[PDB]
RNA sequence: CUCUAACUAUAAAAAUCUCUCUUCUC
RNA sequence: GGUGAAAUUCUUGGAUUUAUUGAAGACUAACUACUGCGAAAGCAUUUGCCAAGGACGUUUUCAUUAAUCAAGAACGAAAGUUAGGGGAUCGAAGAUGAUCAGAUACCGUCGUAGUCUUAACCAUAAACUAUGCCGACUAGGGAUCGGGUGGUGUUUUUCUUAUGACCCACUCGGCACCUUACGAGAAAUCAAAGUCUUUGGGUUCUGGGGGGAGUAUGGUCGCAAGGCUGAAACUUAAAGGAAUUG
């Protein structure tokens, strides 16, 4: 069942968009976590972006 | 995968095929130049060496016979042919 | 230890007619070997738990009058190249033993499993019923 | 019936047509 | 993958480089490389145990690249060459091998299946030395005369 | 029930009367030498009892010898040879496995190897000795089975084989037992084959008995007090 | 028709396996045709564990379990529960039945 | 976005069955 | 004991169970799996000896020696047949005790031949993947066994390393498996049963409605059992395959 009300009330709360940023890096210190090959993907790519490498540790959980 | 190019694939993906399955068929074996710490000769060796080569200088051997590939000796420097 | 006179159980539960037979550590001494067809009418109802009970019943009298407060139970199938599988008196058997103001300890399996059988009864096709 | 009673049934005719050629052969 | 005899379906072999001329990093002269194959041969080698060393213990990649004939064939020229081919050979050795197996212990029907299998392949390749000329048109292989060759 | 056909083909007394108990002393390998009692028939002179308990063989698990309960799942068989009258001494006879133990590390998915060997200890005593070694799945094998080949299997029993040969030539069973109660061999077996295969669970079971060589009282003795 | 592309053995590649014996029944079936259950139970059941927990010695006695790996007949594993007759599309998954407990 | 635990345990006996089948074209 | 339930049978000359042991013969549990080897039957305790074999690696050697195969040959489960050996278990015949209207059938207890072997026969099985062999190509997904390559990989420990054991990627070969039809089929279904009316890669064997009939006869093999080869007269409008609804 739906009225009037209720969908109402469902699409103002659809209508929520944080005037916070939740991208471009407003967390951590303005710096994205990205492992190497993605780096050289950015590289290739003609763009300069600010980026810090860490190595993923390829060995894998046992799970 | 329709359209693609045989006379010209990716060098990767020829190391990445078998031998005999290559566009021209060529072996991934090569030769070696190996000193031993005995004297200063270089002997050539294979790489699937099938016997205890030994230098003619002295009798240390200087590969191993393996189901593969040659096993070196354990002080002998070799340097790709 | 305060001088806990040990006995093993030795509890034998075929698919018909279990037994109790509690004996001494060594096992070449046998006292109270009261079985369940001892206790039981119907003739078929041998392996029932009640069967079971009145034997341990019995054999716990027996022992306490002999001086033997604890047991080792010691569950034995019928084995060998039969069905092997612990039969459905013994664990009413055991219960009641351990009832009976009988002490318990170190319960074991010691039914006789083969390497293999020589040869299993019944035939290739089998009982057929 | 079965194929292998059918088959037993002629072994048997076989038997006594056997025997009777023996004793006269 | 046709494995004649079995059902075998391997492709394991060895792919002979494009280029037939010597590799650009042989030293050695083609003179010294027959003389070793002969001296080798000398010894009492079969061409292919020839070949092995030549190619472990020396660059020699094959000799055909480097001197332009087969190692059967420089022996042959030099009249080094067995009288019996050295695969036939070899199969006469196994089928013999078997053959005592076999008659030093009767119920393995194993081993007398596989010889079986290795007299008919004896029997093929005689043919075709035979059809060659390699050998004498009387030559044939019996078992009885199988261990005179052998030894 | 109650029922016989009587085909037979008072003098009714209490045979508990008649009847006493002996006490089992241990060998001082173990700790909890006093192991239990034993009902015997009282002594006649025609017969004496103390020639009847001699041969017997009691059965008893090796944690109610040490108190601990590390050694739970084994079992120690000890053999009634000589009396001191209201208490007799046993001598070591056997050893084995609790079958639950044994079921519980015999799973799937994993080769079970097992090595025997019949040797001579120090003395004369003749014994025989089983090992069982499982595979074990490495702590990164991501492979669900962890099975080994049979070149892998037959140098781990080789390996296992000498090890155990050894270990009794070298020492008798009074030191081979008081070797057995701490389990040092199974950690040597296990740590002699690391290279070879990881060989989870390494146990020795069932050390069996085949022969004595006579009656030696002195080190029996010896062996008590 | 082929009412099994596996047709029921589970064999492919052997030709011929060394039979068992029914439990039940004593029927020599092949070893991988036969239906084969690993009755891992306790060896005093839970109408008993608190009694035999009073009554024993060796405080915190770990009570001992008991294995035994069945090898049921087919015609047995039928009547006696074991496995059930399935539909024809539900006779794909060879998944066991999705974990009984949690 | 991290996970392998609980469980049993029924087989007594029951054989056989005389008709008759009928059109779809808007 | 045993059973749905009973009975036959053994037992105070003390059976059933209880502990040590001893003898015999068989067999190789659990590990045992959509795992391995083999030409197919088949093969599962350890160790040694004997020879053999697939797969992989190979800048080794010969150069068409090859594929399939009438004639001919080797192995060929179980059962069975001659003899010699053993003789535990289980068990054709048989002996009974039950169930029934009957039950010389199924349930039960004994039980010869047989099962186990050394020689000699036998050559048949739902000997099944009911799919001949060799060769090429066509589609995605993971695993698994044997081998081989690489990792700046991880634990291993013998200070480091070398192995081994895993982890990741790739490749060759094998028993296999999941999805799908875009192909094929009468469909069930098949990754071959595809590349077949858009019909031709090589090659061997077999079938022409059902029954009579794998019968008779004639050969041939076998000591025998029986095997291989193998019709017709006549009769019949169906027999049969897959699937759908009841
Ligand atoms: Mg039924
Ligand atoms: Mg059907
Ligand atoms: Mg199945
Ligand atoms: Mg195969
Ligand atoms: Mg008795
Ligand atoms: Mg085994
Ligand atoms: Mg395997
Ligand atoms: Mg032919
Ligand atoms: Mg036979
Ligand atoms: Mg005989
Ligand atoms: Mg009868
Ligand atoms: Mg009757
Ligand atoms: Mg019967
Ligand atoms: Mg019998
Ligand atoms: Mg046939
Ligand atoms: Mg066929
Ligand atoms: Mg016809
Ligand atoms: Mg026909
Ligand atoms: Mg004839
Ligand atoms: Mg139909
Ligand atoms: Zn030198
Ligand atoms: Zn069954």
């Amino acid at each position: 069942i739906s009225f009037k009300l209720q969908e109402e009330e469902r699409e103002r709360k659809d209508q929520y968009v944080p005037d916070v940023s939740a991208l471009d890096l407003s967390h951590s210190n303005d710096v994205l976590n990205v492992d190497t090959q993605t780096a050289e993907l950015v590289n290739s790519l003609g763009l300069k972006l600010p980026l810090s490498v860490s190595s993923v540790s390829a060995v894998r959980d046992r799970r | 995968v329709l359209v693609q190019d045989l006379l010209h694939p990716t060098a990767a993906s020829e190391a990445r095929k078998h031998k005999l399955k290559t566009l021209v068929q060529s072996p991934r074996s090569h030769f070696l130049d190996v000193k031993c710490p005995g004297c200063l000769n270089i002997t050539t060796v294979f790489s699937h060496a099938q016997t205890a080569v030994t230098c003619e200088s002295c009798s240390t051997v200087l590969c191993t016979p393996t189901g593969g590939k040659a096993k070196l000796s354990e002080g002998t420097s070799f340097r790709r042919k | 230890d305060n001088s806990q006179v040990f006995g093993v159980a030795r509890i034998f539960a075929s698919f018909n007619d279990t037994f109790v037979h509690v004996t001494d550590l060594s096992g070449r001494e046998t006292i109270a070997r009261v079985t369940g067809g001892m206790k039981v009418k119907a003739d078929r109802d041998e392996s029932s738990p009640y069967a079971a009970m009145l034997a341990a019943q019995d054999v716990a009298a027996k022992c306490k009058e002999v001086g033997i407060t604890a047991v080792h139970i010691k569950i034995r199938a019928t084995g060998g190249t039969r069905s092997k599988t612990p039969g459905p008196g013994g664990q009413a058997a055991l219960r009641a033993l351990a009832r009976s103001g009988l002490r318990i300890g170190r319960i074991e399996d010691v039914t006789p499993v083969p390497s293999d059988s020589t040869r299993k009864k019944g035939g290739r096709r089998g009982r057929r019923l | 019936m079965r194929a292998k009673w059918r088959k037993k049934r002629t072994r048997r005719l076989k038997r006594k047509r056997r025997k009777v050629r023996a004793r006269s052969k | 993958m046709g494995r004649m005899h079995s059902k075998g379906k391997g492709m394991s072999s060895s792919a002979i480089p494009y280029s037939r001329n010597a590799p650009a990093w042989f030293k050695g002269s083609s003179d010294g490389v027959v003389e070793q194959i002969i001296k080798y041969a000398r010894k009492g080698l079969t061409p292919s145990q020839i070949g092995v060393l030549l190619r472990d213990a020396h660059g020699v990649t094959q000799a055909k690249v480097i001197t332009g004939n087969k190692i059967l064939r420089i022996l042959k020229s030099n009249g080094l060459a067995p009288e019996i081919p050295e695969d036939l050979y070899f199969l006469i050795k196994k089928a013999v091998s078997v053959r005592k197996h076999l008659e030093r212990n009767r119920k393995d029907k194993d081993a007398k299946f596989r010889l079986i299998l290795i007299e008919s392949r004896i029997h093929r390749l005689a043919r075709y030395y035979r059809t060659v000329s390699v050998l004498p048109p009387n030559w044939k292989y019996e078992s009885a005369t199988a261990s005179a060759l052998v030894n | 029930a109650v029922g016989k056909n009587k085909r037979l083909s008072k003098r009714v007394v209490d045979p508990f009367t008649r009847k006493e108990w002996y006490d089992i002393k241990a060998p001082s390998t173990f700790e909890n030498r006093n192991v239990g009692k034993t009902l015997v028939n009282k002594s006649v002179g025609l017969k004496n009892a103390s020639d009847s308990l001699k041969g017997r063989v009691v059965e008893v698990c090796l944690a109610d010898l040490q108190g601990s309960e590390d050694h739970s799942f084994r079992k120690v068989k000890l053999r009634v040879d000589e009396v001191q009258g209201k208490n007799l001494l046993t001598n070591f006879h056997g050893m084995d496995f609790t079958t639950d133990k044994l079921r519980s590390m015999v799973r799937k998915w994993q080769t079970l190897i097992e090595a025997n060997v019949t040797v001579k200890t120090s003395d004369d005593y003749v014994l025989r000795i089983f090992a069982i070694a499982f595979t074990r799945k490495q702590a990164n094998q991501v492979k669900r089975t962890s099975y080994a080949q049979s070149s892998h299997i037959r140098q781990i029993r080789k390996v296992i084989s000498e090890i155990l040969t050894r270990e009794v030539q070298n020492s008798t069973l009074a030191q081979l037992t008081s070797k057995l109660i701490p389990e040092v061999i199974n950690k040597e077996i296990e740590n002699a084959t690391k290279d070879i295969f990881p060989l989870q669970n390494v146990h020795i079971r069932k050390v069996k008995l085949l022969k004595q060589p006579k009656f030696d009282l002195g080190s029996l003795l010896s062996l008590h007090g | 028709p082929k009412k099994r592309a596996s047709n029921g053995r589970n064999k492919k590649g052997r030709g011929h396996v060394k039979p068992v014996r029914c439990v039940n029944c004593s029927r020599s079936v092949p070893k991988d045709k036969a239906i084969k259950r690993m009755a891992i139970r306790n060896i005093v059941e839970a109408a008993a564990i608190r009694d035999l927990s009073e009554a024993s010695v060796y405080a915190e006695y770990a009570l001992p379990k008991t294995y035994n790996k069945l090898h049921y007949c087919i015609s047995c594993a039928i009547h006696a529960r074991i496995v059930r007759v399935r539909s024809r599309t539900d006779r794909r998954i060879r998944a066991p039945p999705q974990r009984p407990r949690f």
